[PDB]
Order: structure tokens, then C-alpha cells, then sequence
RNA sequence: AUCAGAGUGGCGCAGCGGAAGCGUGGUGGGCCCAUAACCCACAGGUCCCAGGAUCGAAACCUGGCUCUGAUACCA
RNA sequence: UUGUUGGUCUUCAACGAGGAAUGCCUAGUAAGCGCGAGUCAUCAGCUCGCGUUGACUACGUCCCUGCCCUUUGUACACACCG
RNA sequence: GGUGAAAUUCUUGGAUUUAUGAAAGACGAACAACUGCGAAAGCAUUUGCCAAGGAUGUUUUCAUUAAUCAAGAACGAAAGUUGGGGGCUCGAAGACGAUCAGAUACCGUCCUAGUCUCAACCAUAAACGAUGCCGACCAGGGAUCGGCGGAUGUUGCUUAUAGGACUCCGCCGGCACCUUAUGAGAAAUCAAAGUCUUUGGGUUCCGGGGGGAGUAUGGUCGCAAGGCUGAAACUUAAAGGAAUUGA
């Protein structure tokens, strides 16, 4: 489900960019 | 004279088991298995045949003539229809030379059940 | 494109259906789209009905018959070959 | 290893025409599993066709449990009644209404047992509709009706005649006959007697229904 | 033990096998004129040929 | 320092005297339109070195050689 | 002449019915046997024909390899070696 | 036992099977439907109680009180979060057994969270009829559910009748279906997706080639997972819908 696992991929890179930026504190 | 043959006849296997008129004693219990080596033939005709003549055997030496018939599937949260043996343990039970008193159903069947194995999508293979 | 009017299942006014478990295989199904055939079989077929008849101890005895509904999802109907892939024209007929 | 094991006859009482059941068999008396009062309670599964000699009732499998032992003679009381699964599932069927009654009931003697009394709806003569389905209200009317004649015609001085009440199927067309106002109901059947507590041994009533 | 009993092909129904090398046939047993049953037999067979068979209770099924 | 352990196909390992392979790679064929997979073969070997015992040894005893692991306590 | 071919005597190799794979074949057929022609001064283990001796098995099936027609799915059209 | 075949697993401290009974938790088969109810999500054992609701009936009442809706608000499958209860079954993760060139998969076994319940969150689904709501007109038919009206003719009904069950006819209101253009459409199809270049009943939301991208950023809600709101640079000549012939 290309889109469905597209989306998935998108979801694990905004937390991970999140996470750099809360770090960023 | 009497008694109670409870076939078991899922897939993989049958059972022909009989009990006196209360289920509490084992007469002859033969199963598929005991009749064939490979795993892969245990529920065919050809075992549940030969099992039901060495029951037959074992039987007319107990001086019952007559067998009451209980036949049944796995049940359950599972298939309802008896496997491939059913049909050939009552064929070679009613030939080898016996009477078969009445024969009735008691495969299992729920009047709702738990979950079954296997998941949403079901075994796909 | 859309394959049928009915969406490949019998369900109108309502909003959901519970579902049934494939007798072949598990899946889940909704009741008004599996395949559910009513099976009235004999205990034994035609070829050894008589050796258990002249085998009955009364007069009368009547074999039982077993009666089981049975639900396929749609692929193990389509591969047990309960239902068939139709025409586009013989698809609308439900007799 | 069955040169250890006596067969004994199994006796049901006299309510049913042909009596001697059948032969059971247990182990010969030993000293703490003595067969006598150590089995005492087996329960036993015959048709009704084998203890009326009519087959027009070859359903309705009766259950009669051990209440005594006398001397190779298997004492035997009426336990249960049930159906047998093809006769079940021959009644039950599309484009018909079933109706399923329930009720917990005592007689006369501290017996509590369970009722289950089951009913479709008939068809007309002359029907030209492909349905027969009642209003899920004439349904409850006649749930209703079918608990009330079950009690009442229950709750009789002993088993004795409740059971000569069901050999004969009082209940269920008296049920039929009783629900004609409400709706036609072909084949009203006690599909199940489940007695729910047996209060005590009362050895003489045993002989009283016994022979 | 068993006893060869003898046979006889009445009707001879088809062709069964994954290469149609087997046929499907209908036997009569010569002694019990009364029990008739499926019997695959491998190689040409016409109506009235007379089969041995080593056991007699297998019985085919339709289309085997 | 003394002792227990390991040396066998180009590599890793198994081998209970009657006595040599497993796995993986090598070369040649087969299958396929072709490539991998897969199938069949053919070539491989101081069984670590020297003795001995024994119907009979790569194995059993001994002795010398190379690598691994160990006990090394009261001042 | 790295022997055209045919003779004579002598020399006496592998080969013990052949692994995986694979081909042709349904009656005067397969297989065995020889003969003719083409090539040609000379050279036939080849090809194209011809007779002679003459079977086993089957009289099916769609399992493998493909072929024809229909229905069906398709994001293929250099078309699934897509 | 399980499977195409097996193995892991259990088993002479007796497995699987049989019989009677008890406990536990979940589920509510068959009946069960081109059927019902609900705003949607959803709702299937009995009986009782509580409030609610549509349709029908009506020579009751009010008299324009209405339609659709920025702001704002209720509800909202499953999974998920926090804490109690529970903990049968099935079962993400995980551990093994197989298959394979590998197999972090499909298949089999054992299973954790979860699945159930309470209190509080979450606010998303192919949440689909991929079709917002109110109103009018427009074609034919037979079924079906609810209510009502009218019919003689029969019930294993009913002190007689009336009524309940069935039959026939009609009217409202539902869920749908079948046949047909005089219609519409790119067609597939659609009796509403018709009454459109002969274009105007009312109203809300929303689209403007494909990507980048539901991304970055700011705001806001959330315990969190995340929800709502939402670009640009750059890039690209097609991406796409329906149908046809082939393969
Ligand atoms: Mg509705
Ligand atoms: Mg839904
Ligand atoms: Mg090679
Ligand atoms: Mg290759
Ligand atoms: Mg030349
Ligand atoms: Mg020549
Ligand atoms: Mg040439
Ligand atoms: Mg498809
Ligand atoms: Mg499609
Ligand atoms: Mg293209
Ligand atoms: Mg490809
Ligand atoms: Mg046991
Ligand atoms: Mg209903
Ligand atoms: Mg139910
Ligand atoms: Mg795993
Ligand atoms: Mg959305
Ligand atoms: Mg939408
Ligand atoms: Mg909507
Ligand atoms: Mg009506
Ligand atoms: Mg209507
Ligand atoms: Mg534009
Ligand atoms: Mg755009
Ligand atoms: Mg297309
Ligand atoms: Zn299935």
C-alpha cells in the first residue's frame, strides 16, 4: 500500500525532525 | 446387545472409540494412525477402513452385535463436516458384519463461539 | 470503473453488518457479501446406502441427513468453483 | 483385562411401555471402588422409539440416570429430554418465524427442571406471499402465552405425569390450539427438559415408579 | 485374510487420472449378483471383461 | 613455570580400528530465449612429524613440533 | 605429399549396454537389411528415393510443451523477453 | 497434533478420545432477508423499568413560527494513551519450527501489549451511495416493510360476531429492485447523475495540469501518538478518466 507506507515514511521522519528541534531546546 | 461407537472422523485423523450405553467404558478405541506410517495418510479412507474392521474384531469378541452410531466432526470455532474416514468407518462397520442401531450427529456446534485461529485476513496460502 | 450496482454486496438502509468467518479459511466476511450455500447431505452416498439399510436392526429407520450453512469469502468460492467469473451480461442475472 | 468387568441390565420405569433399556457393564466389585455404590450415578442416552415401540417418535432422546442398583438390575430414573439434531435442524428454516420460550418451573416434589418450548409460524392454504414472519409483538404475545400454559400445565403432582405429559405432547399442542388468535404456529415442540435440581435419594419413591 | 474375488465390467463409465490413462468402470460381483460398485482398472477394458480383484471393499467415486 | 585442549580437500569442520567425507567456493556438462537458482558429474587429500602394539589405524600407547586455555596460595 | 581410393600381410586401442538430460515414432509403421540416383576423372559414414524382413504399445488425455475458439482481468501495445 | 509435505509441541507422572459435573471469561450460530431502526458512527438471547422517535389517522391547536448555515456546539468504527478490574479465546511485538539463494514473510507452535470492563483522553477511516440539504415537475411495473380504508370466504382460532392468520383492491410513508428513452452524459452508466448555449428555485462546503506536499514554517488543540490551519523555491509535458482492438 505504497501510499499507506508513503505516509507511514512521512510520519517517521516529522517525529524524528520533531525530536531534533525539541533537543534543540 | 449393545454398544456406542463415537467416530471422531476430523481431518488428519479418525477415531473409532466404542463405549458401553453410558460412554464411561472404553471397549476398543483404533484410530486412523495406529493403521498406516506416514503422517500425510493418517485420515484417509484406506485407514479409517482397516480401523474399523480391527474394531469389528475386537468387538464381536465382546459379545455386543449391535453398535450405536455417534458420528462428529472437529466442531468448535471449526469446520462442521466429518472428514474423509466418516463415510468409510460406518461402510466397513455396517459390511465387516454387525447392525448398526441408530446412527445421529453430534459435531459441536456453538451457539456462538470464541474467536477463531488465523487473523482478520484468514490462512492464505 | 465500478464492477456492479450493488457494490458486491447485498446491503441497503443499513450502515454496517457483522461480518462471518470463511469456512475455508477464516476470513472475515460481512454476512451480506460471503457466498452461504445450505448443504442437506445424506450420512453416506447411493453406492453404500444399502449395505447400511440391510444393516438396520428396525423396520423403518430412516438415515439421517446433515444439514450445515456454509460461508466462503469470495476468493475460496471463486477457487472451489461455487460461483464462476460471469459475463458482463449474465453477471446481472441472480436466478 | 476384561476377565474383571460384570455385566448388569439397565431397568427404565414403568411409564415407558417397553422397559430393560439395555446392558451396561462396570468392574468386578473390589474394596474402595466397589462397583455398587461406587458408580451409582452413570447417565444413560436411549431413544424414545426404543421405549414406546412407535417410530412416528424416533427423535426426542430421553436421559435416564442410575438412581439404584439391585443385584445385577440398574435401577433407572428419568433425568432429561432432549431432540436429536437432524430433527432440530429439519425444523428450522428460511422464510419463517422461530419462536424460542424458556421457563424455570417446580413440581410437587422438590424437582426444579428447565423448560425450553420452540414454535414456527405456519403457512395458510391459499398463501400467495413467499414469507411467513410475525410482528416481533404477536412474537412476544405468544412467548408470552407459551411460558404461562408451560408453567401451569407444570408444576403437577410428580414427574410421573409431567413425563406423561410429554410422551404423549400435551404441552406443544395445547401450545398450538392455545396461540391460533395470535398466530397459526405448525410444529410446537418441548425441545428441551433440562431438570435443574434433584432434591434427594426418597427410596421409595424409586419402587413406586419402578417395576 | 482375503479372498481374490472375480468380477464383471457391466458399464464402462470414463477416464479418469491427470493423463487419462485409467478408466472408470461399474463391476458386478459374479457370486452376489446384487452388489454392483466403481472400480478404476488401468489398461484397454471393454463391457464384459472380468476383473480380479484383491480386496472388494474399495469402491471409486465419481470422477476420481 | 607445569598441565588439559586443538592440527584431516585451496577455506571452516566432522571422522567408534573394516580404511575419507560434510558445507562452501573450482572446472566441464544439463535445464532456460538467456542469467541466477537448480540437476549431474570430474579433479582435489605429507590425516601435525617420528616409533610401537595390534587380523587390521587419521584414531590405541609413547616421543618430539606448532597454536588455545588454565593453577601459580601464609610472609 | 598432411596418406584420393581399392588390394595383401602385419599391428589388436577404447568399448562390460552408458549420469543429469533428451529425440523420433500408431501398420507394412518403428526398427533391422541391403540397392539406386545426386555430387563424380577419383572419393558417400551425407541427402533424396527403393524394395526386403517386419513388431511392442495406445485407440486415450490435457499432467508437461504448445495450438484454436469463448468468457474474464490488465498500470502491457517494442505487447510478460512487458 | 499440525501440514502440500513436515518440524517445533504434548505423551505409559496416560497425551488425543469418552462420560458426568464445576469454575471462568468472551460470544450471541441456525432463524437472518436486494428486510427493520438510528443524525452518522452503529444496533441481533429474555423479561421488567425510564425517557425518546418516525409513519399512519384526525371536521384538535398555534398561525409563517420556515430552508441552509460563518462563530460556536453534541455525537463520532477500529487502533492508540493513563489508571483500576479482568484476563476464555484470538493475538501486533518477541522466541522458536519450516520454506527459500536469502525469508527480518506467507505456513506451523508458544505467546506480550491488546482484544472485555470502568473513569478520563483521543477525533481519525475506501467515516462510501466515492453522489450535502430543502422544494417543484417528470414513466412503466411487480414485489416488500409500517399505518390506514374497502372487499366475500376460509380458518384446527372466537359464549356469536368484531378481531388475529391468509386472499384481493386502494392511499400515504420507507429500504430497494426490473424494463425503457421522449432525456442526460466522455462513456461506464443514471428514473434522477433528467427538466442546461432554449444556460437563472434557495443555501452551505469545495476544485483550477502533474509533482514538491498535507511537506516546511507560524498558530491552535492533545499526556502522547497526533488532529485542524497550511506555503514557497524548485521541477516537469503530460499525469489522468471511460471505452475499443490486440497481447
Ligand atoms: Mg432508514
Ligand atoms: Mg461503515
Ligand atoms: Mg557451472
Ligand atoms: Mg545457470
Ligand atoms: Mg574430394
Ligand atoms: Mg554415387
Ligand atoms: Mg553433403
Ligand atoms: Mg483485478
Ligand atoms: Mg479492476
Ligand atoms: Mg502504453
Ligand atoms: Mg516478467
Ligand atoms: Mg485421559
Ligand atoms: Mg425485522
Ligand atoms: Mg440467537
Ligand atoms: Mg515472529
Ligand atoms: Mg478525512
Ligand atoms: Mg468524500
Ligand atoms: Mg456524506
Ligand atoms: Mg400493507
Ligand atoms: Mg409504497
Ligand atoms: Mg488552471
Ligand atoms: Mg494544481
Ligand atoms: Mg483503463
Ligand atoms: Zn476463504
Amino acid at each position: 500500500m505504497r501510499a499507506k507506507w508513503k505516509k507511514k515514511r512521512m510520519r517517521r521522519l516529522k517525529r524524528k525532525r520533531r525530536k531534533m528541534r525539541q533537543r534543540s531546546k | 446387545v449393545f454398544g456406542v461407537a463415537h467416530i471422531f472422523a476430523s481431518f488428519n485423523d479418525t477415531f473409532i472409540h466404542v463405549t458401553d450405553l453410558s460412554g464411561r467404558e472404553t471397549l476398543v478405541r483404533i484410530t486412523g494412525g495406529m493403521k498406516v506410517k506416514a503422517d500425510r495418510d493418517e485420515s484417509s479412507p484406506y485407514a479409517a477402513m482397516l480401523a474399523s474392521q480391527d474394531v469389528a474384531t475386537r468387538c464381536k469378541e465382546l459379545g455386543i452385535t449391535a453398535l450405536h452410531i455417534k458420528l462428529r466432526a472437529t466442531g468448535g470455532n471449526k469446520t462442521k463436516t466429518p472428514g474423509p474416514g466418516a463415510q468409510s468407518a460406518l461402510r466397513a462397520l455396517a459390511r465387516s458384519g454387525m447392525k448398526i442401531g441408530r446412527i445421529e450427529d453430534v459435531t459441536p456446534v456453538p451457539t456462538d463461539s470464541t474467536r477463531r485461529k488465523g487473523g482478520r485476513r484468514g490462512r492464505r496460502l | 470503473t465500478f464492477k456492479r450496482r450493488n457494490g458486491g454486496r447485498n446491503k441497503h438502509g443499513r450502515g454496517h453488518v457483522k461480518y462471518i468467518r470463511c469456512s475455508n479459511c477464516a476470513k472475515c466476511c460481512p454476512k451480506d457479501k460471503a457466498i452461504k450455500r445450505f448443504l442437506v447431505r445424506n450420512i453416506v452416498e447411493q453406492a453404500a446406502v444399502r449395505d447400511v439399510q440391510e444393516a438396520c436392526v428396525h423396520d423403518g429407520y430412516v438415515l439421517p441427513k446433515l444439514y450445515a450453512k456454509v460461508h466462503h469469502c469470495v476468493s475460496c468460492a471463486i477457487h472451489a468453483h461455487i460461483v464462476r467469473v460471469r459475463s458482463r451480461e449474465n453477471r446481472r442475472n441472480r436466478e | 483385562p476384561f476377565t474383571k468387568k460384570q455385566w448388569y441390565d439397565i431397568k427404565a420405569p414403568l411409564l415407558f411401555t417397553s422397559r430393560n433399556v439395555g446392558k451396561t457393564l462396570v468392574s468386578r466389585t473390589q474394596g474402595t471402588k466397589i462397583a455398587s455404590e461406587g458408580l451409582k450415578h452413570r447417565v444413560f442416552e436411549v431413544s424414545l422409539a426404543d421405549l414406546q415401540n412407535d417410530e412416528d417418535q424416533a427423535y426426542r432422546k430421553i436421559r435416564l440416570r442410575a438412581e439404584d442398583v439391585q443385584g445385577m438390575n440398574v435401577l433407572t430414573n428419568f433425568w432429561g429430554m432432549d431432540f436429536t439434531t437432524d430433527k432440530l435442524r429439519s425444523l428450522v428454516r428460511k422464510w419463517q418465524t422461530l419462536i424460542e420460550a424458556h421457563v424455570d418451573v417446580k413440581t410437587t416434589d422438590n424437582y426444579m427442571l428447565r423448560m425450553f418450548a420452540i414454535g414456527f409460524t405456519k403457512r395458510r392454504p391459499n398463501q400467495v406471499k413467499r414469507t411467513c414472519y410475525a410482528q416481533a409483538s404477536q412474537i412476544r404475545q405468544i412467548r408470552r402465552k407459551m411460558v404461562e400454559i408451560m408453567v401451569n400445565q407444570a408444576a403437577s403432582c410428580d414427574l410421573k405425569e409431567l413425563v406423561n405429559k410429554f410422551i404423549p405432547e400435551v404441552i406443544g399442542k395445547e401450545i398450538e390450539k392455545a396461540t391460533s388468535s395470535i398466530f397459526p404456529l405448525q410444529n410446537v415442540y418441548v425441545r428441551k427438559v433440562k431438570i435443574l435440581k434433584a432434591p434427594k435419594f426418597d427410596l421409595g419413591k424409586l419402587m413406586e415408579v419402578h417395576g | 485374510d482375503t479372498q481374490v474375488k472375480l468380477a464383471v465390467v457391466v458399464k464402462v463409465m470414463g477416464r479418469t487420472g491427470s493423463r487419462g490413462q485409467v478408466t472408470q468402470v461399474r463391476v458386478k460381483f459374479l457370486d452376489d449378483q446384487n452388489r454392483l460398485i466403481m472400480r478404476n482398472v488401468k489398461g484397454p477394458v471393454r463391457e464384459g471383461d472380468i476383473l480380479t480383484l484383491l480386496e472388494s471393499e474399495r469402491e471409486a467415486r465419481r470422477l476420481r
